[PDB]
């Protein structure tokens, strides 16, 4: 939690420090350096424009995840639940946050796919405050709600591809309406 | 894919962030036609001013063609 | 013109 | 956004003295209207996707902007339109709730104007459509809150125009 | 076309169009003869087909044009030939162009906000494009019925 | 005030305002009388507050009005009755607005960077809105007393 | 309920209930024995209540029962009903609780998915509910029928 | 980004009409053509690194550029100088395929203008690597074929100019 | 498989497969008869086409046999080849699956990290992809060698 | 960014040359230099914050600037002049040890004059900080390397003028 | 310049140069007077060690001198020269910076894409400079031997 | 310490370490011997300093022991000179690490929460801590005083 580094594009005219943050951003999302999981690097275009200024990091994060490389390594493998935990891992830094959340993402894969999600899950209002629109996403430590520290620590605790096991299949209710 | 440029200057309303932030205070960016909704209603819940915003990418009232 | 019930 | 309380706070407090008795009155007028201002804000709630149904009927339905080659053509246009109304009605009830025009300054109109002059979007077509809400919204709420909320959504449009 | 959705999918993989997209196009290309004709037979015999259409929806939905529907009324069953025709043409630009884009965002994409908005049942417009899909396969070949239900299926799938 | 809070919790949910929350500004409303009340009592012995909190706090803590303090000399005694002034009025600011947000933004946010800069000690101040809270207490009913108790107690808290 | 809503309010912002959540909770606690009287009014002509408001209901669309409606026979009809009775439940329990929370957890989350794979036209459920709230309110005291009205218009709301 | 086919529907679509006998013959024309498209791309596909290298060392190596003081010195802005003669070649390729320079003027040319003036990047050694482009992907694939490829390219040089 | 890379599409936006997906998957599973003859054709001489390519490309490059090079020795010349056949039956493979997937996931993604960390030369291999592309199309029928040439080329131009 | 070795690097590579005797001599002045830069560096990071505070005391306390309906009311307003001048002196002694003023240009300059117009930030009194600023170092690091501070800080508001 | 190196760590950190780096520039500077007589000692004779380096090259790797290869035709190994004189010019601008900013700046940052577009074996290229810092180390007195060739080295791990 | 600083950061870049690192590890390693020098100067007199520390923060803050103070009570004083040698010792660790790393991370994350639950004041605390530097500098050299009253400086404004 203390032993890491949060890569903020202050300025783009460094072009190492553009660089990195590249390469940071696609370690956070892809979990991986994606030079095995690729012939080119397809990302070339989002490069330039973030090098250009044109666009933002989080800009940047979400053409990452709605691309095809993504769907390929974290969406076409698992099902839904499995997507919306490692999309919740790799963009926002935290497990699933409930039921409610884990019924609103699985509505939007079901009716618009991965790229609504994506969206959706970085456009969102705890996107902005919590990495703003420079800083690429990092994994977090968060203490509530009830479940999320525990739930998070799993997901960050495990290798990728370690297992296909659920850590969050959905939260068992203590009431259950009607 | 009919993309924006938008132009926005978003304060600080709670924090005093120590380092720089004209990076993120004020930017021109670019966000696509989908987004650029959710964009904007976050932008104006968050304080900032829109500044400017023009459709840098894509034709006005194109019935057909607008991937 | 009908409606099954 | 603001509200009549915080309006007349950040008023006294820009020169820096304490709530005199012309602001005190102004607190008084809103807390009396309030009562008004809710009534009008449950009929609205009630019946907006109504209002925004007819007010587009009697503006927009059967006319040049809905035929082939008008900005509402097209059922992804006709649901932006829907869309955009319907956020101008709940803005203005809520600018109504508030009695202040900060909230559609801030969060209705900063941005609006040149992204429908980007798009294209018809203003003296869209004007009318508001002025359609504002005649549909005074047919329910009553001529007293309907004043009001016509207020506010002149402000909607002049901010527009 | 199917044309733009291939260079969209190469684009997105910032590769150049695999042989698969390659032949997708030259088949499309090589066969765009069956594709105008099919436009045009529907374009020739649209009038017919679209009020038998309406009328088969009016013998399986008549309270749609009962006193009270939103049909109901000269008016408001014009209106619904109106739409079918609409359909129609959207269904004849999707077949000269290989994919559903146009069908997709012209009359697809938000239909649901539209017909809510105007209070439309909008399985009834589903029912309506389906006795579209039989007058069409009744009125033009057997081969081409394929092509043609095929983007009908679409139409009827993604607006029911 | 609530009804801007409500206002942004309907807006962050795309809703409207739901029932209880229209009663919620009902009551508001209703006690709006007795928030400009409250108002008043602050308002009118403002200078007799301040004066009394002043010096208490002094009396309290020497050491800001020692020699070498922050508060030495009558400038910076003057400057820091201003600063008691200040405070009261946002005291009032909230009690009619029926919130801590104008309080907050006026003068809650930064305020610890602030004094820093200055050479305040923040838990000076805090004492002496502390000293105000039981003086206006004094001057005040029991209820008018007891619902500004809320306003000067997060103040305090926040700062200190 | 009320009480669960400002627990979830005061939840987001990580806080102790404010004052104003507190004698909110206070005012409803003490004026509770109403509202348990106007639901026992609103359960005690549940039949009735029902019936006459499916009278004026398809009186008012009789589409929905005509020929090509959702509800054509007696049977669909008496499903109506079903769902109509299973509305007025929940009015009632928004009634006891004081809050629209539990309507919104019973039957308004997902009724689009619900009234679009049934093919119900939803703004006949409004329309019906409308009815509800007209003929509740002829039978029942004005400011009672203000406060069942509030939790009516609430689901004709989130019908529309 | 739309094709021949589809900026015919749009066109058909601005009058909310069916196609008549103009857009019947553009889809022809378009039809017919696409035969050669079809492999005027698939051998531009092939040897897409080729024709970049060859056109770079006829057009800009061993010349000021290239050397220290030009605007392609030092190994970081001459691999953004092949990775942008990619991104040319590519979108060509795209319009070519497409039969329509929506694409180009939609992707490649967005803001490319004030984007190489700002970094001062040489418009005339730019305009003439694109043309060295243009004749290598025309000796190629062959003269008509390099038509059409050349009349996009040099659309990317008016849009850079 | 077009079959798989299609049905991956599919569920990237959730959907069912499209009009144009589904009538790629009409083709070839009609013309997998051909796409199969094609797969015997490129089978059936393997040896011969890999002495051929390998042969010719020997002379085109000396450099990868010449002095310090990369395949000096005779055995790494057999290495080369080696690479030469595996890369024939990932593109037999892709051609009878006809879609470019199986070349992805076998051997052409990682490759550049491969003959870096080898140091094969990446255009060297690309010209061997390239002479066998020339030989198979010389030792098969036009149109076969079109269809085998696209993946072929396709191969050659994106792992180079 | 570049720095007096950076400069005379880049101005020796946009020849292509290797470093001569001029390049020698400026390397040498700036290495000559670099004690009385590193230690300015050191005494100004020591008590910057005091730097800061006698800066805006003689410039701005007690005036228009910090009463109600000044740019510096409210405690978050005071806040964000305290860390803009923080900015000012931190951002000046890079450019002061660096010896280059390249900073201010990409991490300062860049959008600040145009932010504060939008966010309302009276300019002049910002500079007369600056110039308050510039005396106070100036009285605490001594002289040369009081004038080596000053001409960044006039550099700054120059920049913001 | 570690100067430049130290104040963007800085900035990233928003810190004002900690004593743990201002003792590091100090002892840069102080001791720049050997780095720069380093600086005369690689210059004077570049020529030479770029010649011996070449030749070490040629003999490791022949093939690339080889008509096969890259480096054949009396110019392109003027070339490859020419580019190991860019190489140890950078080195020299790196030594008397005192760090790797210039070197990647300038000739590191996507030198694989650079190379990959001309077809050069850029591990030849590591193992060109590997002879450039043993003809350097081998021709400079120890120490300062050390010193060029951890640049140098970065140079190599970068290149490979 | 700045190994694990370094560290930490190459691999949030997942990299090797660069020169600038590596000799500032070298320079950290070289100083090593002078920091276990100033800590076992330190260490040596824990006693004497937290002695002097603690009567000559009593005599500046008499009210802090004085009844009714947080630290009245001989157990109270003695738990006072407990934390000073907690913070003694945490200015040790951090002389040996070289950095203010384990000082924050051991005695200085939410110490002011911790103070606040306590009842103690800060500022005495941060007294104390001033106090502490005022004797270790008295009896320990110039150049080493200023080294530890880095840290001791440190441990001040952040109790401030
Ligand atoms: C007295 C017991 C305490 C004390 C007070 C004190 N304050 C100052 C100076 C200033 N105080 C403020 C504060 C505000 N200005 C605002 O607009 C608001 C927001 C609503 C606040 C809170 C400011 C801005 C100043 C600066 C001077 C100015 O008026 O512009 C002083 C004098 C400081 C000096 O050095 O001149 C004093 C003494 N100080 C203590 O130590 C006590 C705890
Ligand atoms: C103070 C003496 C004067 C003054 C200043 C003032 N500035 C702001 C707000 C901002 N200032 C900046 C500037 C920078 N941020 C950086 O990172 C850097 C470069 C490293 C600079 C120069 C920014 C970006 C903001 C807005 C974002 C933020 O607050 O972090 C304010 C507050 C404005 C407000 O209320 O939003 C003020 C008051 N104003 C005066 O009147 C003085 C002359
Ligand atoms: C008929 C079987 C069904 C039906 C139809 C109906 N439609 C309307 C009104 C409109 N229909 C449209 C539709 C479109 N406009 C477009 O641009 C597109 C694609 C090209 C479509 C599909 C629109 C926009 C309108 C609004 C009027 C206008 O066009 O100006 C009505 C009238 C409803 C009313 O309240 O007036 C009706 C009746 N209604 C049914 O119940 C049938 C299932
Ligand atoms: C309807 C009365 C008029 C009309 C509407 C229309 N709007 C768009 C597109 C957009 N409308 C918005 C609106 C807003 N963004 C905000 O932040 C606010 C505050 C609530 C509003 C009102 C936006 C952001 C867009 C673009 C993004 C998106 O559409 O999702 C269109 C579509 C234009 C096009 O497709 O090119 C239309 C048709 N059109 C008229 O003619 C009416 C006058
Ligand atoms: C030589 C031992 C190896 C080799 C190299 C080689 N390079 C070229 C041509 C060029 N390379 C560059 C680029 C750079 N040289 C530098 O020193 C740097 C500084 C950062 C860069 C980016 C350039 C500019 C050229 C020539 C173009 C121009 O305008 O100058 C060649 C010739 C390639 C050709 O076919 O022309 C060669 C041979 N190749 C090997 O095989 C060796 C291992
Ligand atoms: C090569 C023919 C000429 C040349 C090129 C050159 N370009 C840049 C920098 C940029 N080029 C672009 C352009 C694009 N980026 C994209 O994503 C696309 C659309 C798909 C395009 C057209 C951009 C955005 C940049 C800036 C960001 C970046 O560097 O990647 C440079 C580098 C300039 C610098 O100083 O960094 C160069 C050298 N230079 C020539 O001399 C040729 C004539
Ligand atoms: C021939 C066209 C080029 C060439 C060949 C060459 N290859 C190697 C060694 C290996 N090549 C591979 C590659 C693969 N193995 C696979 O299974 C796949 C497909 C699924 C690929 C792409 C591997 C794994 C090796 C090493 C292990 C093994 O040999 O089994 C060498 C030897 C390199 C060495 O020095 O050891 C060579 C020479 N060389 C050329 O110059 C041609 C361009
Ligand atoms: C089915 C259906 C519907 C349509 C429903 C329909 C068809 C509704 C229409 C119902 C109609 C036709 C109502 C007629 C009302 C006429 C009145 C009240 C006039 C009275 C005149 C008087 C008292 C004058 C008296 C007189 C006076 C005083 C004089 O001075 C002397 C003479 C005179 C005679 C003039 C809906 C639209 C609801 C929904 C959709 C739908 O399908």
């Amino acid at each position: 939690r203390q032993q890491t580094k949060v890569f903020k594009l202050v300025s783009t005219y460094d072009k190492v420090a553009v660089k990195n943050a590249i390469r940071a951003a696609y370690r956070q999302v892809f979990e991986r350096d994606l030079e095995p999981y690729i012939i080119n690097s397809e990302f070339t275009a989002l490069e330039s424009k973030l090098s250009n200024n044109e666009i933002n990091v989080k800009e940047f994060i979400e053409g990452l995840g709605t691309s095809e490389l993504y769907m390929k390594e974290f969406y076409a493998p698992y099902p839904n639940t499995k997507v919306i935990e490692m999309g919740t891992k790799h963009f926002l830094g935290r497990a699933p946050l409930n039921q409610k959340e884990i019924q609103q993402y699985n509505q939007i894969l079901a009716s618009q796919g991965l790229k609504a999600f994506i969206g959706a899950m970085v456009n969102g209002m705890e996107y902005l405050q919590t990495f703003g629109e420079d800083t690429v996403p990092y994994r977090r430590f968060p203490t509530l709600p009830a479940a999320n520290f525990p739930n998070t620590e799993r997901l960050y605790n495990k290798l990728t591809k370690q297992d296909k096991e659920l850590v969050v299949p959905s939260f068992t209710p203590v009431v259950k309406v009607g | 894919m009919r993309m924006f440029r938008i132009t926005a200057c978003v304060p600080s309303q709670t924090r005093i962030r120590t380092q720089r932030e004209l990076q993120n205070t004020y930017f021109t960016k670019l966000v696509p036609y989908d987004n650029w909704f959710r964009e904007q209603q976050r932008i104006m819940k968050m304080g900032g001013k829109i500044v400017k915003v023009e459709l840098a990418t894509g034709r006005p009232g194109t019935n057909a063609g607008l991937a | 013109w009908q409606n099954e019930v | 956004m603001q509200d009549a309380i915080t309006a007349v706070i950040n008023s006294a407090d820009v020169q820096g003295k304490y709530l005199d008795g012309a602001a005190m009155d102004k607190l008084k007028s809103y807390f009396a209207s309030g009562e008004l201002r809710v009534r009008a804000a449950s009929v609205i709630s009630a019946n907006a996707a109504t209002i925004v149904k007819e007010a587009v009927a009697k503006s927009l339905l059967y006319s040049d902007v809905t035929r082939p080659g008008g900005n509402m053509y097209t059922t992804r246009r006709y649901a932006a339109c829907i869309r955009d109304l319907d956020y101008y009605l709940r803005y203005a009830t809520y600018a109504m709730l508030a009695g202040d025009a900060s909230i559609l300054d801030e969060r209705v109109l900063n941005g609006l104007k040149e992204t429908y002059n980007s798009l294209g979007v018809p203003i003296s077509s869209t004007v009318q459509a508001i002025q359609a809400i504002k005649e549909v919204t005074a047919s329910l709420v009553g001529a007293d809150a309907g004043k009001e909320m016509g207020v506010y959504l002149d402000y909607i449009c002049s901010g527009l125009s | 076309s199917i044309v733009t959705k291939s260079i969209v999918n190469a684009d997105a993989e910032a590769r150049y169009l695999s042989p698969g997209e390659l032949d997708r196009i030259k088949a499309f290309v090589t066969g765009g003869a069956a594709r105008l004709r099919i436009a045009e037979t529907l374009t020739g015999s649209r009038e017919t087909i679209v009020k038998q259409a309406g009328d088969r929806l009016f013998q399986k939905r008549p309270d749609i044009v009962s006193p009270g529907g939103n049909a109901y009324g000269e008016e408001m069953t014009a209106t619904c030939l109106r739409d079918m025709d609409y359909y129609l043409r959207l269904v004849t630009y999707g077949v000269v162009s290989g994919d559903v884009t146009p069908i997709e965002e012209i009359g697809l994409v938000g239909v649901r906000e539209m017909y809510r908005s105007l209070g439309t049942p909008i399985e009834a417009v589903a029912q309506s494009v389906r006795e579209m899909k039989e007058v069409a396969s009744g009125l033009m070949s057997s081969d081409d019925a394929a092509e043609a239900s095929a983007y009908f299926d679409f139409v009827i799938g993604k607006m029911s």
